[PDB]
């Protein structure tokens, strides 16, 4: 078991993580940085990686044993996990990770509406894409309206890991209709609400113009 | 520079059979302990299989045992994985890792070194290359994009320019739509002053179905 | 031979072996269990030194002074007679 | 560059008591095993006893278990054995030893320059001397006859004839008194024509003969 | 107490010679087995620690082997300063062990021995004892019977003999006999002699004298 899942820091904090080992065996720390491979961070629970600065530490009580980060940045956003191997027959468990987010200060997002390439329309598809970049928090609505008609389950969204250095997150919501259903209405508009907009903010387009 | 270098990975149907592969350079391979290490989509590190490096010794995770077979090369610096009963569960990245500690030792330090990892996806589903359709910008911070749609299996790897562009660039994770194919788009926000003079091309790369595609992203002239 | 030395030596438990020794000097759980593993090697010279110089080995880092390092290699000097085994007659564990 | 300075020993009536020490360099004493050897007069070495770095192991052989006592002073970087109720078998040169490395298995390496211990009721006596008198080549010769303690020096002419001399080692009589005998072989014609002397030297009693060795 | 067994006690050989020395365990002692060199007068050298490592400057000509109970010394190919006493050692467990050792001798051509009898000086029997002695010069091998009779009877136990090493020269042995009797007890007999038996001598030989 790995606690706790989520946790979310502002810089120049103290990060703890703690899993519960579970007969003799050997505890390590990884940290897994988007779309990087895992690196190894302390070894036989006490014992640091080269490369690794002395600002990462670890540590064990008993049942538990923990990392610490103690001059927080904006780099240490990551997953972390721990690592048991057990004595010969080795037997490896890793724990459930823990999701690191480091704050930062509101930023609103920059909200964009593209509409769908002729290219595509020519192959009977349309997709409707609204981009949200570089914002926090996390949190944020988008809405599709299409001829001012709130659309409910025709959109899917993806939002990326937090950026390593400047600690903002970005999102896409693509509204995908049938080359039919698209040529057949004239107003299309996503609407976004977040923490750093006094209102709701609307990006729409008239077909054809 | 100590290097692993995965390959292999694709889609197999259930019950079929797939063969991972592993290039290591800058150490003497033969002196350490390998290891197999998993992700599944959206979820954490999962220990697959370990190899000796004193006597080739194999051992495997329990949910694994009986359906994979891990192995080294003598003359090569090369690890495998064997997929010989792949299920649907078996849908993951697969992480190639180097043991910290020589082979001989009683103690564990961890494993130091992991590859870039190779992906593998256990379905009965053809493989499909995607079409890559232009995200044109404006019509101050203009974005542009690139919109790679309806393939099958993972990955999808986009550059802008060749390489040459990479601040402002943001390469969504792929969603699996209700088709069974998959999607995403990659945008980058520029000058919106000079949309008129900078050219902006996003390569993009399935392995899978071998293919390779550049989409010039320009601003419509309407 | 030297081959069948480093594969026992991966399947050997040698922890309590390292716990026996910081407890005793601190001042069994850990006894029973350090001889049964340093059992392995008994009459085999060359591979009971090897397994007091892996102990070494992990313990260098986590000694704090050159006094606290030649303590900790007495005692292990001390460790298969009071298994009850032999120690080779030659053991380097400088590390 | 390791030293093993022995000290002690010497002359001690049968049911008396010795104590040998012996103190060491050039190594780490506290965490080695030290042992004492002996060598009687024409024997095999006899491995006695050892004793750990701590002090806590101590080992006797069996033909000296409950006499000897084996001590160390870490400090003094000294160790030292109590003899107690000597016997004339213990007469022999005892020996420190170091052993290769700091384990109880480590095998003796080095050691010290030994020291004679000699168990004996007897008193210091100077030698008779008594010609072995003559009858291709003739034998004569001196009978160094009830002397203690060793040794004795024997020459012939004072170093003049040397080839063909034959000093037999001393044997130890049931009165506790050493015999040897030397011994030359010459020309049988030389005899009446060379006058042969044996120079005799016993310096524990100060004594010195120069005895004539007449047909 | 583990009781160490040489074989054999002595041998002789010749400078270039292949030389094997056996050392026998009363249990198993594992590869615990040390072998030590002695030359007169001198402390043992290591030769050979744990049945079979060189110690540090021992040439490669020594090669030990064995382990439990049985285990073997070579000389490959004997040198002028390789002639010795050797000793087997166990540090298997204390109290430890030496072998009773083996002495290696210089082989050399049978040489009878020349006999001399000497009776006791005048001046002796003045002090009320008597000593006889037998004299054999430079022979070899080291084998050798020297048998007191006094008026054709043999003496037991009133006799001590002593040898000499190698002579560098001829490496050849020397030995006296020294029959010890009272003035009283050597007055009441008139003939002493020495029987002298060696291979060496066709046959024995006496040497005789009449008080
Ligand atoms: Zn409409
Ligand atoms: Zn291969
Ligand atoms: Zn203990
Ligand atoms: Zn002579
Ligand atoms: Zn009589």
């Amino acid at each position: 078991t790995q606690s706790p899942a989520t946790l979310s820091l502002s810089p120049g904090e103290i990060a703890t993580l703690s899993c519960r080992a579970s007969v003799s065996s050997y505890l390590a720390w990884y940290q897994l940085k988007p779309g990087q491979a895992p690196r190894l961070l302390i070894y036989d629970a006490s014992r640091r990686a080269a490369g690794i600065p002395a600002r990462f530490s670890g540590s064990e009580s008993g049942t538990d044993f923990t990392l610490t980060i103690s001059s927080l940045e904006p780099e240490d956003s990551a997953v972390y996990y721990c690592h048991q191997r057990s004595n010969w027959p080795p037997v490896h468990t890793f724990g459930q990770g823990t999701k690191l987010e480091i704050k930062r200060t509101v930023a609103a997002p920059s909200v964009f509406i593209f509409p769908p390439s002729d290219e595509q329309l020519k192959s009977g598809t349309a997709s409707v894409v609204c981009l949200l970049n570089n914002f926090y928090p996390r949190e944020a609505k988008v809405q599709w309206k299409v001829d001012n008609a709130l659309q409910s389950g025709n959109s899917q969204e993806s939002v990326t890991e937090q950026d390593s250095k400047d600690s903002t997150y970005s999102l896409s919501s693509t509204l995908t209709l049938s080359k039919a259903d698209y040529e057949k209405h004239k107003v299309y508009a996503c609407e976004v609400t977040h923490q750093g907009l006094s209102s709701p903010v609307t990006k729409s387009f008239n077909r054809g113009e | 520079e100590v290097q692993l270098v995965e390959s292999g990975g694709g889609v197999v149907q259930p019950g079929g059979s797939l063969r991972l592969s592993c290039v290591a350079s800058g150490f003497k391979f033969q002196n350490y302990g390998m290891s197999w290490v998993r992700q599944a989509p959206g979820k954490g590190l999962e220990w697959v299989a370990d190899i000796s490096g004193s006597d080739e010794s194999t051992y495997y995770a329990d949910s694994v045992k009986g359906r994979f077979t891990i192995s080294r090369d003598t003359s090569k610096n090369t690890l495998h994985l064997q997929m010989s009963s792949p299920r649907a569960e078996d849908t993951a990245l697969y992480y190639c890792a180097k043991a910290t500690a020589p082979a001989g030792k009683y103690y564990y330090y961890g494993m130091d070194v992991w590859g870039q990892g190779t992906t593998v996806t256990v379905s009965s589903a053809s493989t499909k290359g995607p079409s890559v359709f232009p995200l044109a910008p404006s019509s101050g911070t203009a974005a542009l994009g690139c919109l790679v749609k309806d393939y099958f299996p993972e990955p999808v790897t986009v550059s802008w320019n060749s390489g040459a562009l990479t601040s402002g660039v943001h390469t969504f994770p792929a969603v699996l739509q209700s088709s069974g194919l998959y999607s995403l788009s990659s945008v980058v926000t520029v000058p919106s002053s000079s949309l008129g003079t900078q050219t902006y091309i996003c390569n993009v790369n399935h392995k899978p179905s071998n293919t390779k595609v550049d989409k010039r992203v320009e601003p419509k002239s309407c | 031979a030297a081959r069948r030395c480093q594969s026992q030596l991966e399947r050997a438990n040698l922890r309590p072996c390292e716990q026996h020794l910081m407890q005793k000097i601190q001042r069994s759980q850990h006894q029973e269990r350090c001889c049964n593993e340093l059992n392995e090697f008994e009459n085999n010279q060359r591979c009971m030194c090897e397994a007091l110089q892996q102990i070494m080995e992990n313990q260098s880092d986590r000694l704090q002074g050159r006094q606290q390092e030649q303590q900790f290699k007495r005692e292990l000097r001390n460790l298969p007679q009071q298994c009850g085994l032999r120690a080779p007659q030659r053991c380097d564990l400088d590390v």
